[PDB]
Order: structure tokens, then sequence, then C-alpha cells
């Protein structure tokens, strides 16, 4: 006999004010029931289970389930209403690895831990929850009453007191052992090193001695599972890593679901494969909520998908990330609010690739979502390499000054260098800080009754300069924005304005260049134009001459 | 030897707050750091029947090259009990105050079994690759709010000797800090500085001290040009700014100044002023040197503070409580390693305004930041150097109120 180390206990509890589960047994047949007694014999013989006298109350429903047609049947306890009781508990498989984060192996061994798993201990004090009824025969005698002394499979907090108490045991080793690395995936333990073939077989055995000293034996064959690794999702291979074949279907018509399914294939694709774009696509499932409903394809979206199939012709790798070199992100626009990056550290080597779609909004500009851009990729590469890496932009670096040292927010940018690849991502108009001499102030004005939706909108100016125009279906903003653009359209290339709207100030001193509405875009297109505009404001309703309200109030 | 009972509020359960990402540097630091914590019993490995999570990362002090672990229990903070000091008053009239950071006497007194589970924290691994070391707290956390709750009874008896010593030196503590001003000369300030520092470690990084001077904290009232030729620009933009003073102030009348803009002429022509508009602008001068009437502080109330970026690395900023009645009012143009970094510029400022507040009221404020919610929470981490965290929120609005206060 040899002494092995005995696996703490978690201590679990369950909800605060719940009790256990008190659930019916559900009748079987006869056939089912000899099966299940047959294997929670043999269960209790390996200790897994024990049987238990009347006095515990609690009960959780068993049922017997045939293999695919064989000649074994299977136990299936339903853990289901135990799990609503049972505790929270720390889930550290939130969050994966990414592989482009991951340091190149010459060798990864797997091995499997699934005899590990019942070597685990159940709290003593959390057992007689685990509580079930076999029933009898005929029910003529009291049903065998068994209940867990090991991690019942489909419990809440089986996996996480597994990789915990797992995790604490491996801890040592992983410490004393540097030059390996250790992961754990379900019922397999996975580990890989640089080192020569030799010494990494002997680290091996060396980890499973490691295990015996807990009792915890690995099958001693060489495992089924050798490179490349299908990984949730992805391919793992030593050098290299890719995401699993992404075939995009051939299809005459569209649904709703079908949509769904190839806009995920994309985003999924879309961490390797550069270029690929899903505007056109994800904004046909606006408002639909119909998997069933078939959608007609826009030639803007069939080209999108016609690309989008150009791009996935031929299989595309990632390397692996190296501590030692730098970390560098470029990045492109695409149009229409779409952004494309790739993060590489040697030349035409990407690590990984991405893609940033602009934010829901009215107005916007392409600085502000370049900037978004780099911060999403800033919080990404901290997330996967721990460092910010260094940006390649489409901006120079005057316009990006120009743009941070007037801009009445706070913005900022790490450390970036200018990238001549179109389109280059420019500012399209600057209003003026100081009224303008010689050029012509234009005093503008809208209103609108809110009753007949009627309105006005004009201008008055210094050289006797006068337009007011009438509108029908509008609002009081709608007019105020058109006084503007009235303005603009009248006057040469120098123009002073004079307005009362805070709204329409708000909107332009926003700096878009793009927007939902096409009055503001008129605006802005006007704006282009222009060589010198200042927008002034003034208090509305307090006797300011050329604030003409009175060729409004009509 | 003993510790004291500890509860969360009624119907409300302990934090669960995510761990954000943090650089190679700091987990390095902060592995470093947690181990010989462990090593001192101050914190312990827990396992997965701790759900509770509270975010943590590490800063550097004002001028030091020693990390220093800080935790955002500003979730914690706001679920734990009140634990049921007034505000010294003179503390914002002293000629100078001392910033001392007395954290580590915090670890000195066992923080209450029950309670422990509640200051969970995970230190995670880039990429998750290895799984995150989780600890908890077994004596009384920096930055929580019950720390200096508890520890109340303890520094009371450990500053009595110095306090009878020197009657006039006022001390108050919020959180991890001790402010200490005295109107003594610097030299000799920093003499009782050193000695009371010099009585704490003898008492059982305390050598960093933090120099402020509320007597030299300016104020802004609001201020008129004077001009011997007023265009039509200027007095646009003088009735504007008299208009959004008319909100403060009841006064203020523009009706003269207003006639003179009557007629469409040009931005830039000069308009001789009047006699009325000028009598008319004097009052308005003289109503705007007086104090804005029925300002009053209410610390059942939520201080809340507004920043305007003014441009060239200049800051202005306002706390308040009710619209209209600010309770303070300032303007920076600090340059501090950011002469080309807006959110270190904001990230200073805001620190700078939160120690004011602490100084003044006895708590920080509520901010209203001139910056993209994502923006800020990918940076202001880069740049904090305080034991603190104050609330903030984001404004996407560019405010016309701007200029106004510069
Ligand atoms: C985080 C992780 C997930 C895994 C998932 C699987 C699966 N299925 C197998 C092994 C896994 C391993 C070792 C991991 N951990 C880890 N830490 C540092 N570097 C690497 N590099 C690495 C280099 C080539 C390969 C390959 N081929 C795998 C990992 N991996
Ligand atoms: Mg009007």
């Amino acid at each position: 006999m040899v002494p092995i180390s005995p696996i703490e206990t978690v201590p679990v509890k369950l909800k605060p004010g719940m009790d256990g589960p008190k659930v019916k047994q559900w009748p079987l047949t006869e056939e089912k029931i000899k099966a299940l007694v047959e294997i929670c014999t043999e269960m209790e013989k390996e200790g897994k289970i024990s049987k238990i006298g009347p006095e515990n109350p609690y009960n959780t429903p068993v049922f017997a389930i045939k293999k695919k047609d064989s000649t074994k049947w299977r136990k299936l306890v339903d853990f289901r209403e135990l799990n609503k009781r049972t505790q929270d508990f720390w889930e550290v498989q939130l969050g994966i690895p990414h592989p482009a984060g991951l340091k190149k192996k010459k060798s990864v061994t797997v091995l499997d831990v699934g005899d590990a798993y019942f070597s685990v201990p159940l709290d003593e004090d959390f057992r007689k929850y685990t509580a079930f009824t076999i029933p009898s025969i005929n029910n003529e005698t009291p049903g065998i009453r068994y209940q867990y002394n090991v991690l019942p499979q489909g419990w809440k907090g089986s996996p996480a007191i597994f990789q915990s108490s797992m995790t604490k045991i491996l801890e040592p080793f992983a410490a004393q052992n540097p030059d390996i690395v250790i992961y754990q995936y379900m019922d397999d333990l996975y580990v890989g090193s640089d080192l020569e073939i030799g010494q990494h077989r002997t680290k091996i055995e060396e980890l499973r001695q490691h295990l015996l000293r807990w009792g915890l034996t690995t099958p001693d064959k060489k495992h089924q599972k050798e490179p490349p690794f299908l990984w949730m999702g992805y391919e793992l291979h030593p050098d290299k890593w890719t995401v699993q074949p992404i075939v995009l279907p051939e299809k005459d018509s569209w649904t709703v679901n079908d949509i769904q399914k190839l806009v995920g294939k994309l985003n999924w694709a879309s961490q390797i494969y550069p270029g690929i774009k899903v505007r056109q696509l994800s904004k046909l499932l606006r408002g639909t909520k119909a998997l069933t409903e078939v959608i007609p394809l826009t030639e803007e979206a069939e080209l999108e998908l016609a690309e989008n199939r150009e791009i996935l012709k031929e299989p595309v790798h990632g390397v692996y990330y190296d501590p030692s070199k730098d970390l560098i992100a470029e990045i492109q626009k695409q149009g229409q609010g779409q952004w494309t990056y790739q993060i590489y550290q040697e030349p035409f080597k990407n690590l990984k690739t991405g893609k940033y779609a602009r934010m829901r909004g009215a107005h916007t500009n392409d600085v502000k979502q370049l900037t978004e851009a780099v911060q999403k990729i800033t919080t990404e590469s901290i997330v996967i390499w721990g460092k910010t890496p260094k940006f390649k932009l489409p901006i120079q670096k005057e316009t990006w000054e120009t743009w941070w040292t007037e801009y009445w927010q706070a913005t900022w940018i790490p450390e970036w260098e200018f990238v001549n690849t179109p389109p280059l991502v420019k500012l399209w108009y600057q209003l003026e800080k100081e009224p303008i001499v010689g050029a012509e102030t234009f005093y503008v004005d809208g209103a609108a009754n809110r009753e007949t939706k009627l309105g006005k909108a004009g201008y008055v100016t210094n050289k006797g300069r006068q337009k007011v125009v009438p509108l029908t279906n509008t609002t009081n903003q709608k007019t105020e924005l058109q006084a503007i653009y009235l303005a603009l359209q009248d006057s040469g290339l120098e123009v002073n304005i004079v307005t009362d709207s805070q709204y329409a100030l708000g909107i332009i001193q926003a700096q878009p260049d793009k927007s939902e509405s096409e009055l503001v875009n008129q605006i802005i297109e006007q704006l282009i134009k222009k060589e010198k505009v200042y927008l002034a404001w003034v208090p509305a309703h307090k006797g300011i001459g050329g604030n003409e309200q009175v060729d409004k109030l009509v | 030897i003993e510790t004291v009972p500890v509860k969360l509020k009624p119907g409300m359960d302990g934090p669960k707050v995510k761990q954000w990402p943090l650089t190679e540097e700091k987990i390095k630091a902060l592995v470093e750091i947690c181990t010989e914590m462990e090593k001192e019993g101050k914190i312990s490995k827990i396992g997965p029947e701790n759900p509770y999570n509270t975010p943590v990362f590490a800063i550097k002090k004002k001028d030091s090259t020693k990390w220093r672990k800080l935790v955002d229990f500003r979730e914690l903070n706001k679920r734990t009990q009140d634990f049921w000091i007034p505000h010294p008053a003179g503390l914002k009239k002293k000629k100078s105050v001392t910033v001392l950071d007395v954290g580590d006497a915090y670890f000195s007194v066992p923080l209450d079994e029950d309670f422990r589970k509640y200051t969970a924290f995970t230190i995670p691994s880039i990429n998750n690759e290895t799984p995150g070391i989780r600890y908890q707290y077994n004596v009384l956390p920096q930055g929580w709010k019950g720390s200096p709750a508890i520890f109340q009874s303890s520094m009371t008896k450990i500053l009595e000797p110095f306090k009878k010593q020197n009657p006039d030196i006022v001390i108050y503590q919020y959180m991890d800090d001790l402010y200490v001003g005295s109107d003594l000369e610097i030299g000799q300030h920093r003499t009782k500085i050193e000695e009371l520092r010099q009585h704490l470690l003898r008492w059982g990084f305390l050598w960093m001290g933090y120099e402020l001077h509320p007597d030299k904290w300016t104020v802004q009232p609001i201020v008129l040009p004077e001009k011997d030729s007023w265009t039509v620009n200027d007095i646009q933009k003088l009735v504007g700014k008299l208009n959004w003073a008319s909100q403060i102030y009841p006064g203020i009348k523009v009706r003269q100044l207003s006639k003179l803009l009557r007629g469409t002429k040009a931005l830039t022509e000069v308009i001789p002023l009047t006699e009325e508009a000028e009598l008319e602008l004097a009052e308005n001068r003289e109503i705007l040197k007086e104090p804005v009437h029925g300002v009053y502080y209410d610390p059942s109330k939520d201080l809340i503070a507004e920043i305007q970026k003014q441009g060239q690395g200049q800051w202005t900023y306002q706390i308040y409580q009710e619209p209209f009645k600010n309770l303070k009012t300032g303007k920076y143009a600090r340059m501090r390693g950011a002469h080309t970094n807006d959110v270190k510029q904001l990230t200073e400022a805001v620190q700078k305004i939160t120690t004011e507040s602490i100084v003044i009221w006895g708590k920080t404020p509520k901010f209203k930041l001139p910056i993209q919610k994502e923006t800020w929470e990918t940076w202001w981490t880069e740049y904090w150097q305080a034991t603190w965290i104050p609330e903030w929120e984001f404004v996407n609005t560019p405010p016309l109120v701007k200029l106004w206060y510069q």
C-alpha cells in the first residue's frame, strides 16, 4: 500500500433560504430498472455512491437511456432542480485563451484525466442533497436509495470544483517546472514545451508520477489526440493556428436565420481572414425577428458576399506570439463606417486580424471612429498580449493634432505612425474662432407651428440680402437647420452666421462629416465647399437685431 | 486581537464585479506584492465556493518607483453597512496641509471572518492561459469604507499625545489618507509632519507627503470684458454670457445692451456704447461682484463636479449640489508630463478636484467628464495616483457654457 494525499473538499452550500430538491421519481420499465440496479451496484462497488436510509427526505429523478441502440444502458440523473438551488461558483472557464497570444511549442502531449475526476470527493454536508431513488419492480418494495460521494456529472458545481482542485494539485509541478505549460480542458490535460523530445517525455512521466501522489492514474498509452487540435472553433498547430473551415453555403434564397448564420461565420472568420465585411449583410436584419422570413439580398449585399467568398477562397493561418519582438497593429478604412485591422510582429506575418463597425448614432466622423477602433484594439491587445501595440494609422500627424487640440472633448491615441494607404482620414471643414472681416453676416432663423406643422426658414444680412422660405411637414429644429443651410447656399466662400438655435450649434460643434439626417448632410457638403465659416450663437427673444424672428412668427 | 462584526446592507449580496484587463507590468507587480502579503497573513487563497470579486490593479504614487496595490472597492463600499466625526471646517482655512499614507496601519487589525468572503479579488493572467490567482483579506483592506471607521478607535488613542502636544494642528482622516494642516512655517511644518510619521512608526510607505495650500486656493468670480471699442460680435457674446449669468444672478439686465444690436449689422463693425448701455453694464458688474444668493451645503446630498476643456492645457471646473448654485469654482493649467495628452491632464484634474473636495466637505464629488466612456475607461488607470476612486459619468453633447467659464 502506497499512501496517497487526500483531495481537499470544497465547502458547498445551497442558496440562502432555499432547501434541497424534492422531485418525484418517474415510473420506469422493468428493463430500465434492472439496468439501473446493475449500474448503481458497480458504482457503489467503486465508491461513487452509497445506499442511504429512509431518513433522507430529498430526491432527484433518475433516468435510463439506451445508447444508440446498443446492448448497454446508461444512467442519467436530472440535476436541474438541484442546480436551481445550488450556490454560484467562480467559473474560471470564462474568457477562453486566444490562439494569437499563445507561444509556439515543439511538443504538445495530451493526457486523459477522466479517472482523476472520480477521485474528487463531494462535500459531506452536501451529499444528502444529491439523493436519488431507483424504482423497485412493480413498486412492491421500497425503492433503492443512493447518494453521491463524488462530484455528480451534470451538477452545477462539478466543473468548477474539479478545475480548482486539479489546478491546486498541478500548481507546485507547474511552479517547479517553468519550461513547460499546462492547460486543462474537459477530461483532458494538455502539456506543451520547447524542450528536446527526450527531456519532454521525461517531463510527462514526471507529471504522471506527481499525479500518483494523489492516486491519479492516467492511461499509460499514446493518446489519440495529436496535433493539430480542434479547439473552440480553432485549429491549433505547433507553429501556427487558424479557424476551423468556414464554408459559405450556396443559396438562391436566404432567410433571416441563414443571414444570421452567415454573419456569424463571417464574424468568426474575421479574426484571421483580413478584409471581411458584414455591414450590407447585417443591415438586412434590421427589425425582422422571424427565422423563416425570406429576405431579398440587395446588390450591395450580394457584392459583399461575393468579396467575402473571394477572401475565404484559400486557407489563411496566423503565427503565435513572440514576447521578444515588438507588437504592431495597422488599420484601414473600408467605408460605410467599416474598419479593418491587422496585428503582427514581423511584416506579412499576422498574429491576428479584426474589424470594427461604427456605433449607433445620428452623426459621426472618421476621426472619432478611428479613435474608437484604436481603443478597441488596445483593450483586446491588453487582454491577449498584455501590452499596447504600436499603431499604423491612415491619418496625417498634422490632421490629428489639429483635431485633438481643437476638439471640445478630451481624446488620446497611443504611440502611432502614419501609413500612406488611401482612403486617408481627413478633416473636411474647420470653423473659425473669430468673426471674419469683410465676409457677409447672415442672421438666420427658423420657426414652425406645432399643430399645423407649417414652418418658415430664412435669413437677413448686413448687405440687405434676405430670404424667407415656407415649409410643410416640419419641426422647429428642422427649420433652424434649414435656415443655416440656406445661409450656406446663398453666401460666398467666406461667411459669418448668427443663429439662436442651441440645437443646431450643438450638432455642428460635434463636427460630423456624415449623418443620418439628409439636412445635416447637405449642411456638411456646404461647409466643405467653403473657405472660412464662423458660427456665432445668441440668446433668442432678447431684442437682438438681425435675429428677425418676426419673419418666422407668421 | 478581536474583530468587530461587519455585515452588508439588508437585501444585498456581495459584489460580483469583473476584473478589467491588466498589463504585464501590473500583473507581475501585483503577484510580487500579494505573495508577500500572503506570507504576512494579510491575504489568503480562496476556493471556487467564493463567487464574489472586486477589481484590482497597481499604481505609482507621487514620485515613487515602488508599485502600490490598489483595489476598486467602490461596489463593496456602496453595499457595505453604514458604520455609525463632524468635518473639520478649519482644514480648508490652514496655511499648509500635508497628506500622508497611513494605509499600512489597517493591516494590523483582523477583519471579521463572516465578511472576508466579500473582499475576494482576482489577479488575472495574460490571455487567461493560467487560472487567475484568487485572494481574500484577513485584515482591514485598504480602500474599504469600513477600514477607517473600524480603525478610528485605535487611531484616536494613537494620535492622542501628538494632538495634546499640538492643539493648533488640525488632523483629518479620509480612507487611507491622513490630512494634517497647520499655519506654521513650511520648514517647521515639515518638521511637525516628520515628527508625526515618526510618532506613527514608533507606535507600530509612510515616508511620502503631499503638501497643499488651502489658503492659496483661488476661486473664480464672473468677469466681463473691459474694452474701449466694442464690435457687434463682442456685444453679442456679452449679452449671451449675461443671459447665462441671469440664471445665477437675478438682477442681470441686457435690454439697453441689446438695443445696440438692433439692425442687421456686420459682426466686425464697431458699436459705440450708449449711456444707458454703459450704466446697465456697470450695474451688471456690481451684481456679479456679489456672492450668489442662497448657497448652502447639504451633507445628505451628492456633490457634482463638471469639467470643461478650454485648450492649451487649461481646464475649468465647478462643484455644486443644485444647478446654478456653485459651492466651488476653479481653473487649472498644469504641466505634469501631459503636454500632448488630454486624458492624463483630465485624470490629474479629477484627482486634484477630488482632493480639494475631500479637504473642504469631507467626501468625493460625482464627476461629469467631457470624454467618451470607452476612451476614459481605457486609459484612466495609467495615470491614477490616488488611493481612492470617485464616481463619474460622461457627457457626449458639447456644453454651450464652455467659453463663459473662460
Ligand atoms: C491556453 C492553452 C490552450 C490549449 C488548448 C489545447 C486544445 N485543444 C491544447 C493545448 C493548449 C495549451 C498548451 C494552452 N496553453 C498555453 N500557454 C502558453 N503557450 C501555449 N501555446 C501553444 C502552442 C501550440 C499549441 C498547439 N498545437 C497549443 C498551445 N499554450
Ligand atoms: Mg428663434
